[PDB]
């Protein structure tokens, strides 16, 4: 793996572009706070994923270089952690949206238990603890080790999809069906292709391919989730107003049929 | 209607007046004396030991 | 040994009381309480009667409990009190919504209704409660507008330059003057709601659909929207 | 005690002018939002105008806008109502009212048949 | 006109009363209690947090034994707490969920409640079968019930929003006496320790001292500037304190027939909902709309301490008969006990 090689510089510039985009999104969200868009996007949850994406982008050059135990440990210490936390955050937000718009009266007692036991902050902690545990038990023993992580991530994405499936008709600022489909299909195809290529390959420069796949995935679950929001809240300030949110939620709820 | 209401208000005002009025100094002295005499028996003022609730 | 038995009996009684209390809470949190407000000629009584006739249910309170699509409801109108309401209106600081009823055809007492709505909206305790605005008596308003004897501009000088909003529904067989007056009254009531609401609470105006079940549907939809927005705000997503 | 005394009412030919005053005593003037109410013969109490504590926010009824002006002076603890272009239906008893609580935007029970924070009222009559 | 003459006579009588009061005020309470050492920094702690209520708590009342207490919430319940053990003894469902007041009988045998139903319901606690059931439905008030206090097991004084108070004979369910004279909704009521007199603060910024036996207003105090929400007799019975929307507590004296001291601060602008003296009368606890209850030096008007912790507006307050603790209930359906 050389520093001066066309795939490596291409991946480095893609990662730099992702880092700049994430930093710009962070600055935009910080500047435009106490507005319905950021609160509906997740509030501090969005900031959490944004800074974690920032650190994942920053540790990208660590992946590139001579082999090292530190880089090897970081390989599964940080990027899979980024994927799992971001996808679990999106799934938790989708569950919150669906339980607020529907099933609040269909399953009343379940919602009371969920909101009384700090469910959003408990499921996330359970997810990160479980992923840390499976990661350490995996490194205790390329394809087999990553298969468990990809299965976990695919299960989380499938849960998010199955929860957002009934929310096709939900308002545009609370609907993420298109993003979920795109991200799930991209992760699935990338993981399938990578797992197929691990066995039947020369064995060299495959680190470039794996890092390229991971940075594309990071760029996906960053841009496909945050770009539309910033587009709407800079190019359409009129669309970002509490009165607009009131009217648009009302228009969804009481349809003329 | 309103005439009877005014008459009853006037009668009530007459009843309220023509009464004794102890000086403000004497009333304040009596209030202070009552507060000082019962100061030892106030659990909220003097902190009771934790043994006695 | 008596103290142990007494404490055990007290704990058992408290357990029974708490079980009954949680059973009661499971029903209380699933019941929507709506407070009906208006004037003498607003027409709250016909709304109550229609809602009781459509769904069978039910002194100093005109209480009415009914069930609409397996959802508990509780509509109460506070009659029998004095004209002063600044003290007993604080009881309904936790109701789901306030169903304010207005007589649109009564231009003489329309400013009183506007002042009452302003006082309710800007109350310190009634500052997080949405108001379902019911502009009653639309047929009488249409008759008064078409007659021409009484003009809105007589009591409201701002009606001379008023124009029908673009987002107006053209009901079939509607005179432009009638819809102009309707939407002028609706906007007059909505200006107060939008002047100081700040997103804490909303107003849901609705011209009454003659004598139809659509009013009950509008009340149900407004309550559902209020509950959805409350859930969104409690989740931190709005 | 809270006391409001009004003055200035009297006979006025149609198209005339008038000015009403409300000497307020017993409470701090600059803390309460003031009001003007009237009661035409054979009619109930009807709100006319109001004014904020600092005088920034002012509103009137439709029938008096462009004719009546409300102002307050916190130094002399008085409230004014200058009335121009009077018309015969303006014949009413004008009461100077006060919001029940200080530092409060909304005003409750201003036009109630009985209200403690209201003056005796001054009769204003318009006839040629 | 006769009305003008009557108004002039009333104004002259008010002027004479004011002149007599001014001549009677040779000093002030602050000018006299200036030499006494101030109370140290008063710090109470939440010993108990009685929980189990559904909606906002609107009233409470301690028991004579100073151990059991009753509270009324707006969800339609009357929970009786054993404050020592935090246990619940009774939970009485109510016909009308709009309840503004509750009371505990001096003997502990009955409780009373009322509200927007304009009815004072009395429940028999210690009955033969052990089940709390309504014993008398006192009706006759044309306004909401705001306060009720038991004279004894057969008499109860209730104040209502119809600008009148009343004394009820519970056995016959009839109004023995009616106390008229208020021009606004009566909001509070406090019995004298000797029970022969009581005071009531209404929404006309006036508190009137009534005679129970004769049914007449002996004295009237007009020092406030807004609706009076709370009233509490001094332990001596020769004075009382009031709370009002104008964010001031005022101590009035019966014998001097005039206001003695005001308890206000520049940074306090919210109304006062409940007041109650200490056992010795040196402290004056007062709940506020800012979710805080302030402890006031009743002799020097220095804010000794603050009882913070309630998430919603404090609405009721009460100090035990032995002064051991003070219980505050507020609108977040939580009761707290401090000492």
């Amino acid at each position: 793996l050389e520093w001066h090689e066309a795939p490596t510089i291409a991946v480095a510039l893609l990662a730099a572009l992702g880092f700049l985009s994430t930093l710009a999104i962070l600055v935009i969200f910080w500047r435009h706070f106490q507005t319905p868009i950021v609160r509906s996007a997740g509030g501090p949850m969005c900031f959490l994923m944004l800074t974690l994406l920032l650190v994942a982008y920053m540790v990208v050059p660590v992946y590139v270089g001579p082999p090292k135990v530190s880089t090897c440990l970081c390989r599964q210490a940080l990027f899979p952690l980024c994927f799992t936390i971001c996808i679990s955050c999106i799934a938790v937000r989708s569950f919150q949206i669906v339980c607020a718009f529907k099933m609040a009266s269909r399953f009343p007692r379940a919602y009371s238990y969920w909101v009384r036991y700090q469910g959003p902050y408990v499921s996330m902690a359970f997810i990160t603890v479980l992923k840390m545990v499976i990661v350490v038990i995996g490194m205790l023993a390329y394809r087999n080790s990553l298969l468990f992580n990809t299965s976990l991530d695919l299960l989380l994405s499938v849960v998010g999809f199955s929860f957002a499936y009934m929310g096709k008709e939900l308002p545009t600022n609370y609907n993420e069906a298109k993003f979920i489909t795109l991200s799930m299909t991209f992760y699935f195809t990338s993981s399938v292709s990578l797992c197929t290529f691990m066995s039947a390959y020369s064995g060299v420069l495959v680190t470039i391919v794996d890092l390229l796949v991971t940075v594309l995935n990071l760029l996906a679950i960053s841009l496909g989730y945050f770009g539309p929001k910033c587009y709407m809240i800079l190019f359409y300030p009129e669309r970002n107003t509490p009165a607009y949110f009131n009217s648009m939620i009302q228009g969804y709820t009481m349809r003329r049929d | 209607a309103s005439i009877a209401q005014a008459r009853k208000l006037v009668e009530q005002l007459k009843m309220e007046a023509n009464i004794d009025r102890i000086k403000v100094s004497k009333a304040a002295a009596d209030l202070m004396a009552y507060c000082e005499a019962h100061a030892k028996e106030d659990p909220l003022l003097t902190p009771v030991p934790a043994s006695e609730n | 040994e008596d103290q142990r038995n007494e404490e055990k009996a007290q704990r058992e009684a408290n357990k029974k009381i708490e079980k009954q209390l949680q059973k009661d809470k499971q029903v209380y949190r699933a019941t929507h309480r709506l407070l009906l407000l208006g004037a003498d000629n607003s027409g709250k009584s016909t709304i109550v009667k229609q809602m009781r006739i459509l769904h069978g249910g039910s002194s100093g309170i005109f209480e009415t409990k009914f069930q609409v699509d397996k959802v508990n409801f509780h509509m109460f109108d506070v009659g029998g009190q004095r004209d002063e309401r600044r003290k007993w209106i604080q009881c309904f600081n936790d109701v789901t919504a306030i169903i304010f009823v207005v007589d649109s055809s009564d231009y003489n007492r329309l400013q009183e209704a506007l002042n009452d709505f302003k006082s309710i909206w800007n109350n310190r305790w009634l500052r997080t409660i949405s108001v379902i605005l019911f502009l009653n008596k639309q047929d009488l308003l249409a008759e008064k507008v078409l007659a021409g004897k009484s003009k809105i501009e007589d009591y409201f000088p701002e009606f001379a330059r008023y124009t029908t909003p673009e987002d107006a529904t053209p009901e079939p067989g509607e005179d432009p003057r009638v819809t102009r007056a309707k939407y002028f009254i609706r906007d007059e009531f909505l200006r107060i709601s939008t002047a100081s609401g700040d997103g804490r609470h909303y107003c849901y105006p609705h011209f009454t659909c003659a004598v139809d079940t659509q009013n009950v549907k509008f009340v149900f939809d407004a309550v559902t929207d209020i509950i959805i927005k409350e859930n969104l705000k409690d989740c931190g997503l709005f | 005690q809270v006391q409001l005394q009004e003055s200035g009412g009297g006979l006025v030919q149609p198209g005339g002018s008038l000015r009403l005053s409300c000497a307020a005593s017993g409470f701090t003037f600059s803390n309460y939002k003031m009001n003007w109410v009237r009661q035409a013969p054979g009619k109930g109490l009807e709100w006319v105008s109001d004014i904020s504590q600092s005088g920034a926010s002012i509103s009137y009824t439709g029938s008096v806008k462009g004719r009546f002006t409300i102002s307050r002076d916190n130094a002399k603890n008085t409230l004014y109502l200058q009335m121009n272009s009077l018309k015969p239906e303006d014949t009413a008893v004008y009461y100077c009212a006060r919001c029940p609580a200080p530092f409060t935007r909304d005003c409750f029970d201003v036009t109630s048949t009985t209200y403690a924070y209201r003056g005796q009222g001054t009769q204003v009559t318009v006839s040629s | 006109s006769e009305l003008d003459q009557l108004r002039q006579e009333a104004e002259q009588l008010k002027n004479q009363i004011r002149d007599a009061r001014k001549a009677c005020a040779d000093a002030t309470l602050s000018q006299i209690t200036n030499n006494i050492d101030p109370v140290g920094r008063i710090q109470m702690r939440t010993r108990r947090t009685l929980r189990g209520h559904l909606a906002k708590i609107y009233a409470m009342h301690w028991g004579t034994d100073s151990r059991l207490l009753v509270s009324a919430s707006q969800d339609g319940k009357l929970i009786i707490w054993d404050s020592y053990t935090t246990n619940k003894v009774h939970a009485i469902p109510l016909r009308s969920s709009w309840v503004m007041t509750c009371a505990y009988a001096p003997s502990g045998n009955y409780v009373a409640c009322g509200g927007l139903d304009n009815i004072c319901s009395i429940y028999n606690l210690k009955t033969r079968e052990g089940n709390v059931r309504v014993s008398r439905e006192l009706a006759g008030h044309t306004g909401y019930l705001s306060c009720c206090r038991f004279l004894d097991d057969n008499q109860i004084v209730t104040s209502s929003g119809d600008t009148t108070c009343a004394l009820w004979d519970i056995e016959t369910g009839q109004q023995t006496t009616t106390f008229t004279g208020h021009t606004g909704d009566v909001m509070s009521l406090s019995l004298a320790p000797d029970t022969r007199l009581f005071v009531s603060g209404a929404c006309d910024a006036s508190a009137k001292l009534w005679d129970v036996r004769e049914g007449m207003c002996r004295q009237t105090f007009t020092g406030h500037e807004s609706d009076i929400n709370a009233i509490c007799f001094f332990p001596n019975g020769n004075a009382f304190a009031t709370g009002s929307d104008d964010a001031t507590c005022r101590l009035f004296d019966l014998r001097a027939d005039q206001e003695l001291m005001t308890y206000s601060h520049d940074n306090i602008i919210c109304g006062i909902t409940s007041v109650s003296f200490s056992k010795s009368g040196r402290l004056l606890l007062a709940g506020y709309d800012d979710f805080n209850c302030n402890v006031w030096d009743a002799l020097k008007a220095d804010r000794a301490g603050v009882l913070a912790g309630h998430d919603n507006r404090v609405s009721c307050l009460g100090v035990t008969d032995d002064g051991m603790a003070v219980a505050t209930g507020s609108w977040d359906s939580f009761l707290k006990i401090w000492n």
